[PDB]
């Protein structure tokens, strides 16, 4: 189980390599959303995304 | 198949209690080695003698092989 | 009296708690996916699993029979020191895929009712797992001895 | 033990030599009676004796007669079922 | 043909169907002389020992023991030695020593 | 609750609001379901349903009337009877009958030319009844009918994978009780299909056309859809009768297309109920799923165009991702895919069931007959006993009872056995799941089996996860699926309502964990609380969503598993382990209590059957081993019978004995006799005794266990053992066999203890090889050769013809006879076919515990006697006592079976009483103890249940609280380890060892029955190889991995003398034995029989095949 | 557990291609979404294809 | 050439049966590997990379590598070009004369890694240098290739 869920991890991330971002939005709260391929967030920032 | 073989050997080791000359008798009545079982006669003539003499001879060494002393082992033979 | 706990098992389950909960709160906030909140919790909980390992190895005595019959080599292995008094950790389900809450008891605690029966899952699957392990096994032995 | 073994053609003369007789009918058995039939594809003087130490015609029954040979039979009194590897041939047309 | 559909087996065929010979067989033979029993420690015996159960030594050991209790003169014959082992008389464990 | 219950001190901390229910209901009410009994009648009236109708009695109304193809001849059936039984069930079991009673059915024959009516009782036949205990008798064996698992008649939609595109196909089937499948899917090119009868493929829109559907009505119903369109518009079919001449072409090929039969088979073959039923459930399950006359009564099982239609809609909508459908006139529904293996749709047939199917399956035998032969008699003279054949139905139940595969002689090795086997759950069977289809998907853990299939218990064999344990809370749905109880929560607060639920209704609520603090007035007292919500997940949610709880922490255990204490501590294979060890204890001479167990080690007791409970209260008038009287306050009198070395059908002692005195009184239900394996009416499936845990000198190396040879001395572990042997005489070609004390060629040292029947006496001790039963049999011609004529001769040996073939007792086996059983058909005894005279004699033995023998405690701890040491040498405690068992410390922590530490620390707190002090207060620490544990004297059974027991503060706090001992002093520290001595060097081991009692039993994995040898024995015709099995006296398996590990080794010669020597060559293995036997050196091996044949043809086939020696050299032979 | 049957096939090629490299290969697929740019070049034929 | 008996330490002798010995040995540990899910649903289980058992009877056979990395047919300088979806690989041999192409290298798959100790290289770059052998891609090497 941990071997095939890290494997598939890695496939994950080989996958999301090209490409990695595709835009941006701009809220009218003046906030940024990033889209991309994959979820990406901070472990000591409360997962800010 | 050895028991068959032993036996075999176990009624020359018997016989050898009895002399010669009335041991020949049994082994031509029941044919040993040669399976032909000799008439009282016929063992008369390759002796030379009448054959109700063959008969008593037959019946003597009957009555001795009989005897427990002789036949001690051979009832293991049982068939 | 030789199985120890480490202290330190409260402090580390809470300081993982709380990364939990905001992995939730997240996903409540349609930042995530069920997937990905699953996969973030499976990380943020093999994590605490990680550092209680640790803790306890760090805890126990040198002459502690235990850890004493494992640090020589005679038999076992940390891992399972650390599932009889640390924690159990991360199960699976019944498809094998990892289960998002663990069983933070140890079976020195005694593990809950629901835990026990999430825990079974796992022991049921390796009856077959290990028997059909051996086919494969087979197979390429006769090859390689043709 | 032998060391190894070789297959080839084989000629008029082997099978000849192999044989010990010739099937010259196609008879296998009497109907009523179960005996092997004579010059057929079961008979006893090709083939050897079908009960060890006795002919088809019963003369010789006995053990000594080993190397005999019956006279009205022709079957040689042979140490046991030989049939199993004796064979024969034909020689057809 | 002949009777029925079925064809006749000719002499070649005797070496080419699932019967026959040029066969291997992936299933082993069933072996004479041979025994079982459960295992248990042994802490006192060296590599080169193991302890063997008298009576299923006296099975694996049986026509030794009968040419040894007819040799030292305790059967007089092969088929009361038979007996002997077969009844666990109380010489026979002298010779399977 | 029981009148005679042992005080058993509990540490349990919560309050069970519902008892236990009766363990063996699940045979119970089936089979009074099926007879029709009144309490069931009642039961089921008390549940609001009008007019309950029994098993039979359904079937007999389903089969009835039969009408004659002409109408002018009817035949009913009605009102079924039973009448009491032949015989008790003792006297069937020591008579080898069938324990079974009369049945008979009220049949009316009528005439509608005429208008007679003959109405009369027609006799059925004898049925077998169910006894007390759950079980059947049949032809003397006792037999048990297991529940079967089977997916139950409904409808089910699933999506797959494409082998070949890889896409997602959708699909649906329609599983009737009884009839043709019918089934839908979407194939990979997006073209709806139908598989009627699994038949060919072919379009949904040609069904929908024959019936009755115009092409309008199925563009409006069907035109949300564009793949339906297009398959109309791709269907090369218009018209009713059309697509009615294409469905029946289909179904009948060989058949001339007319189209009355076009017509007629479609309308015969789903709708019409003669042939297709849905049997009540699978119509509930269908209008549930597809949302169909919501509220309205079950009217008829029926198949409907509607629901047709509504099966397509919903296989069209879940293709394009819809996820909630609601049709024309119903209710609305989501939409979704079904798992099979979740108990909504597995459903349990039980015994009555079953045995309503094979009835059913022999009156519809009968009914053929039936209306065959209404045709043949002349009329008006023709009473229903003229053709009623009730050959075929008895024939039916006999053959159920006897090859069925569900009923199987009950495992009868210990109470727990047989009770735990009557409860078991089976899906393979017939009508189950496909031999080879047992994949690893079906046999695992599906979440909806908490608390109605315990997820440790199961066999090791095969069937692991085909075959489970009923839940000890869990019961019947009448329709079959697994019902079990929860308490209603209502705004946080816990309330006394209870509702059953199924696995179905389950999903809809949310269900809070059984052991969650609660207040006094049950509102919770915590934020957040542990619940499983409807995918089986389990989470935190908020104290005010919880919709249900569990009744106790037990629900999900079985009867089995709730007998191992500490469960908690113990890994789920290793519970699994001990648990099935559990069921392989053999009685002991003398049974004693756990130290420290379950509380349901009492009820299990009661429930087995094994233990007699005084029905009446009254006074024990007379008390005796075989008997027991009992004078009723109200006058009546009962005597109790007990079964004295009664051979189960394993073999094992069933001995009983009485625990009451005379002029004792005794309550109703009140335990009177104990069982087999039980002390004062619990399980006493083992023993307690002292344990230290350390390694010894290596003896418990790798498992092994060591015992004291006290354990020996004073029968601790002793068990009785009883052997049937059997033997006939038969009628043959030659004659009859006979049985006599005369038989040829044996010395008076071999017959001495043959009665004069020629059988051994009862009392007398016999030996492997002894004579049992003296038999003889005619023998053929004789054709004496001249050495064994002369034999005769020497020995006046006067012709006979018999042989001898006496009964003998096998190889490796001795005891005391205690019982012969002669049966003969010359006094009328039933005996097969060409058979005279049938003898079975019992031999019993008592075994003691020796080397090799396997035991095992609760928690999977299992090892093997590897030595008995002398009472001196054990390891002693200061006061000197001598432990009784050694268990080496290295096996106990990477099993991850701890539990047993908690058993050996708990059990020596029981044996030495305890006081916790009060002068300042109760501890901290005992706090939450009861009261009633707050002292206790020496040898106090205590009670500590599988999920709410002693904790490890509670009893590491109890440890230091033990009394002291004879002396006054201490022998076991606050940790529970005590310095022991060495029994062998007298010096003290130089640190303390852990010390306690443990409860351990003794497994049937006894060495006496698994040592096996074989030098020369018989041989297998078929193949010339030795046979297989100790009981045929076979030899062992060489397979073709050991010829490779020897080919590794390079072994040639021995490799070979395996393969041929001891194996299939009769020459060879004839000239070794002799070549052994005459001292003579072994002959060598060559050209095996194979060789040679194969030479012979090679040759035949005109190839000049020839041997060489060395490297081209000559020929040989 | 295994048959024959199962047990051949779990050692086979097991050949596996991209979705569209796979549908590209094959007449017969059937995709779930058609774009078509420029429609007005587009015959009758083409329609129906 | 086999040389040390592993068994005993010494010379192997004649009549050694060394192959029956080597096939035993590679098939025992084949139960440690990890092999193909046991599931029969989901989709086909080649696009994770398995390398345990699998790959191990991969290569035994001798078949075409289903994540198949060319190589260097010609050892000289590389000239490294990118597009959408597809790489492009040129080999000019520094020593020899026409250049060599490989213009169909899919981009999922990632250019080899060199990572030099210090100069650390790290992803195949424009103007390395290739000996003949060399493999381009990341994955396994086709032994017919090679
Ligand atoms: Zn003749």
């Amino acid at each position: 189980a941990e071997v095939r869920a890290l494997a598939k991890d890695i496939a994950r991330l080989n996958v999301a390599d090209n490409g990695l971002c595709f835009g941006r939005l701009d809220t009218l709260d003046d906030a940024r959303l990033y889209i991309g391929r994959l979820g990406i967030f901070d472990r000591d920032n409360d997962f800010e995304p | 198949a050895v028991s068959f073989t032993l036996l075999q050997d176990q009624l020359q080791s018997v016989l050898e209690t009895l002399s010669e000359r009335e041991a020949g008798v049994v082994r031509l009545r029941f044919g040993l080695t040669d399976g032909q079982p000799r008439t009282l006669d016929e063992i008369g003539q390759v002796y030379g003698v009448t054959r109700e003499r063959i008969r008593q001879i037959e019946s003597k060494t009957m009555s001795k092989l009989r005897h427990p002393s002789r036949s001690q082992v051979l009832r293991d033979y049982l068939d | 009296a030789d199985v120890l706990v480490p202290p330190q098992k409260q402090e580390i389950l809470e300081r993982h708690e709380a990364e939990a909960d905001a992995i939730e709160r997240k996903y409540q906030r349609g930042a995530l996916n069920h997937t990905e909140r699953n996969e973030s919790l499976v990380k943020i909980w093999q994590d605490a699993t990680e550092e209680v390992g640790k803790a306890l190895e760090e805890f126990y005595p040198a002459d502690n029979p235990i850890i004493t019959i494992v640090k020589s080599g005679a038999t076992g292995n940390l891992t399972q020191t650390r599932t009889l008094a640390g924690m159990k950790g991360l199960v699976t389900n019944p498809k094998g895929e990892f289960i998002p809450r663990p069983i933070k008891s140890s079976f020195r605690e005694g593990l809950t009712v629901l835990e026990y029966f999430i825990n079974t899952h796992g022991a049921r699957k390796g009856l077959a797992d290990t028997a059909l392990r051996t086919a494969d096994s087979g197979y390429l032995t006769r090859r390689l001895v043709d | 033990f032998f060391d190894e073994l070789r297959i080839g053609l084989a000629t008029a003369d082997d099978i000849r030599n192999w044989s010990y007789g010739e099937v010259k009918k196609p008879e296998t058995i009497n109907y009523r009676t179960l005996k092997p039939e004579k010059d057929g594809l079961f008979c006893e003087k090709i083939f050897g004796p079908t009960r060890d130490w006795e002919c088809y015609c019963g003369k010789y029954k006995r053990v000594r007669f080993k190397g005999i040979i019956c006279e009205r039979c022709g079957v040689e009194v042979t140490r046991a079922k030989v049939r199993r590897e004796r064979m024969g041939h034909i020689e057809l047309a | 043909t002949g009777p029925g559909n079925r064809p006749l087996k000719s002499l070649s065929d005797l070496l080419k169907g699932k019967q026959g010979r040029f066969r291997q067989n992936l299933l082993g033979k069933r072996v004479d002389y041979s025994g079982r029993s459960v295992i248990v420690v042994g802490p006192q015996l060296k590599l080169h020992q193991c302890g063997l159960p008298k009576l299923m030594a006296l099975e694996l050991f049986k026509p030794f023991v009968m040419k040894r209790l007819v040799d030292l003169n305790h059967a007089q014959n092969i088929k009361s030695a038979k007996r002997m082992v077969e009844r666990q008389r109380p010489q026979v464990w002298d010779v399977l020593e | 609750s029981v009148p005679g219950a042992p005080n058993r001190v509990s540490f349990a901390k919560l309050r069970e609001p519902l008892e236990v229910p009766g363990l063996l209901d699940v045979q119970t009410d089936s089979f009074e379901w099926l007879v029709g009994s009144d309490r069931w009648r009642q039961a089921a009236i008390d549940r609001g349903e009008e007019n309950p109708v029994g098993g039979l009695e359904e079937v007999l109304a389903e089969l009835s009337p039969i009408e004659d193809f002409s109408g002018s001849m009817s035949l009913s059936f009605s009102d079924p009877r039973f009448d009491e039984v032949k015989a008790s069930v003792d006297e069937c079991k020591d008579k080898d009958m069938t324990y079974a009673a009369p049945l008979f059915v009220t049949a009316e024959f009528i005439n509608n030319n005429t208008g007679e009516i003959k109405s009369q009782t027609v006799f059925m036949g004898d049925f077998p009844m169910m006894t007390e205990k759950g079980t059947f008798i049949i032809n003397g064996t006792e037999r048990v009918v297991v529940s079967q698992l089977v997916r139950s008649p409904g409808v089910y939609f699933d999506e797959t994978i494409d082998k070949s595109t890889e896409k997602t196909l959708h699909s649906v089937k329609v599983i009737p009780g009884r009839g043709a499948w019918l089934e839908f899917d979407v194939d990979k090119r997006d073209t709806v299909g139908v598989r009627i009868d699994r038949k060919r493929r072919q379009p949904v829109t040609v069904l929908l056309k024959a019936l009755g559907w115009t092409n309008e009505q199925i563009v409006e119903r069907f035109g949300f859809s564009e793949i339906m369109m297009g398959t109309l518009e791709k269907d090369t079919t218009s018209g009713t009768d059309e697509a009615l001449l294409d469905i029946y072409r289909k179904l009948r090929p060989g058949e001339p297309p007319t189209k009355e039969s076009a017509q007629t088979l479609l309308e015969n073959l789903f709708f019409k109920e003669k042939r297709y039923d849905l049997a009540r459930v699978g119509r509930y399950k269908v209008n549930k799923k597809l949302g169909l006359n919501a509220g309205k009564p079950i009217t008829s099982s029926t198949l409907t165009e509607e629901d047709v239609v509504a099966t397509i809609e919903y296989l069209v909508r879940l293709h394009e991702g819809q996820t909630s459908m609601t049709v024309p006139g119903g209710v609305e529904v989501p939409v979704e895919v079904d798992d099979i293996d979740h108990f909504g749709n597995r459903r349990l047939r039980t015994v009555g069931e079953l045995i309503q199917n094979q009835i059913r399956v022999g009156l519809s035998r009968m009914e053929r007959v039936v209306r065959e032969r209404m045709t043949t008699q002349d009329v008006e003279a023709i009473t229903p006993q003229t053709l009623i054949n009730i050959r075929p139905v008895v024939a039916a139940i006999k053959e159920f009872f006897g090859t069925s595969q569900l009923s199987q002689f009950m495992d009868q090795n210990n109470p727990l056995s047989g009770l735990t086997h009557k409860r078991r759950l089976s899906a393979l069977g017939p009508g189950g799941l496909s031999r080879e289809r047992a994949g690893l998907e079906v046999r695992d853990v599906h979440p909806s089996h908490y608390g109605r299939m315990c997820p440790i218990e199961t066999p090791e064999g095969p069937n692991i996860g085909l075959i489970g344990s009923l839940s000890v809370y869990a019961r019947v749905n009448p329709f079959g699926f697994i019902e079990t109880p929860y308490r209603k929560v209502e705004n946080g607060v816990v309330t006394d309502q209870i509702d059953y639920l199924t696995a179905d209704e389950e999903d809809r609520h949310v269900v809070a964990q059984a052991n969650s603090p609660t207040d006094e007035n049950g509102r919770f007292t915590e934020d957040r609380v542990m619940v499983r919500k409807k995918g089986g997940e389990v989470e935190f949610v908020s104290a005010d969503q919880v919709d249900y709880m569990d009744v106790s922490p037990r629900q999900m255990v079985s009867v089995a598993t709730a007998m191992i204490p500490f469960l908690e501590h113990d890994d789920a294979n290793r519970a699994l382990m001990g648990a099935n060890m559990q069921r392989q204890a053999v009685p002991l001479v003398r049974s004693e209590a756990p130290l420290v167990g379950t509380g349901m080690e009492l009820r299990a007791a009661i429930d087995a059957g094994d233990v007699v409970v005084a029905d009446k209260t009254g006074v024990i008038e007379e008390v005796s081993a075989d008997y027991i009287t009992v004078m009723a306050d109200d006058g009546t009198r009962q005597s109790y019978r007990l079964r004295k070395f009664a051979r189960s059908n394993h073999g094992t002692c069933a001995n009983q004995r009485p625990i009451v005195d005379a002029g004792q009184r005794v309550e109703a239900g009140q335990v009177i006799a104990d069982g087999p394996c039980t002390q004062n009416g619990e399980m006493a499936l083992g023993k307690n005794l002292l344990v230290a845990i350390m390694p010894w000198e290596g003896h418990n190396y790798e498992d092994a266990i060591i015992l004291s040879n006290r354990l020996v001395e004073e029968d601790v572990l002793t068990s009785i053992h009883i052997e049937e042997h059997e033997i006939d005489a038969r009628d043959t070609k030659l004659g009859a066999e006979e049985i006599t004390r005369d038989i040829p060629n044996v010395s008076d040292e071999v017959l001495a203890d043959l009665d004069e029947r020629g059988i051994v006496r009862i009392g007398a001790e016999v030996r492997d090889g002894d004579i049992l039963v003296g038999k003889v049999t005619p023998k053929g011609e004789t054709e004496l050769t001249p050495e064994e004529r002369l034999l005769r001769a020497i020995f006046g040996e006067k012709a006979r013809e018999v042989r001898d073939t006496s009964l003998k007792v096998p190889h490796g086996e001795s005891g005391k006879v205690i019982g012969i059983r002669v049966f003969s058909r010359e006094d009328d005894d039933e005996l097969p076919a060409g058979v005279n005279e049938l003898v079975r004699v019992y031999v019993a033995q008592k075994r003691k515990i020796s080397d090799g023998d396997k035991l095992a405690g609760r928690h999977g701890n299992k090892g093997v006697i590897g030595k008995i040491l002398p009472v001196e040498d054990m390891p002693f405690l200061p006061d000197g006592t001598p432990v009784d068992i050694i268990l080496n410390t290295h096996g106990v922590p990477r099993r991850m079976n701890i539990g047993q530490i908690l058993e050996t620390h708990l059990g020596w707190v029981a044996k030495a009483g305890w006081n916790i002090d009060v002068a300042a207060g109760v501890p901290d620490w005992a706090s939450k103890l009861p009261e009633e544990l707050y002292s206790a004297p020496a040898d106090s059974t205590v009670a500590t249940p599988v999920f709410d027991g002693a904790q490890e503060g509670e009893l590491a706090g109890l440890l230091g609280s033990t009394l002291p001992n004879r002396d006054g002093e201490v022998m076991v520290d606050a940790d529970g380890k005590s310095t022991l001595f060495d029994g062998r060097s007298g010096e003290p081991f130089p640190y303390p060892v852990t010390v306690g009692y443990m409860y351990i039993l003794k497994l049937h994995h006894l060495v006496d029955d698994k040592i096996h040898a074989r030098s020369t024995g018989p041989y297998s015709m078929i193949t010339q190889q030795p046979l297989g099995g100790k009981a045929q006296f076979g030899g062992q398996r060489f397979g073709e991995m050991e010829c490779w590990a020897m080919q590794a080794y390079g072994a040639a010669y021995t490799l070979q003398e395996l393969l041929t020597i001891k194996s299939d060559d009769t020459v060879g293995r004839v000239k070794v034995y002799e070549a052994i036997v005459k001292g003579e050196n072994i002959p060598e091996p060559g050209i095996p029989e194979s060789f040679k044949v194969l030479l012979k043809e090679l040759q035949s086939l005109c190839l000049n095949v020839e041997v060489l020696s060395s490297d081209g050299a000559a020929i040989e032979m | 557990l295994i048959d024959a049957e199962e047990l051949a096939d779990r050692f086979k090629e097991q050949d596996n291609r991209e979705l569209s490299e796979r549908a590209a290969a094959d007449r017969e697929w059937t995709y779930g979404h058609v774009v078509v740019d420029e429609a007005q070049e587009l015959s009758e034929m083409d329609w129906r294809l | 050439c086999y040389g040390r008996s592993m068994a005993t330490g010494k010379l192997v002798d004649i009549g050694e049966a060394v192959g029956i010995v080597a096939a035993q040995s590679i098939g025992e540990p084949g139960t440690q590997l990890t092999m193909r899910t046991f599931h029969q649903g989901g989709v086909t289980g080649g696009a994770d990379i398995v390398g345990g058992l699998p790959r191990v009877q991969e290569l035994f056979e001798a078949r075409v590598p289903r994540n198949k990395a060319p190589i260097a047919d010609v050892a000289g300088r590389v000239r490294l070009e990118e597009s959408d979806k597809f790489f492009k690989i040129t080999i000019v041999p520094d020593d020899g004369g026409e250049e060599v192409v490989y213009d169909k290298l899919s981009k999922r798959q990632r250019l080899r890694v060199i990572t030099h100790e210090d100069g650390t290289e790290g992803v195949l770059s424009d103007g390395d240098h290739v000996e003949v052998g060399d493999q381009l891609m990341e994955g396994a090497a086709d032994p017919h290739e090679v």
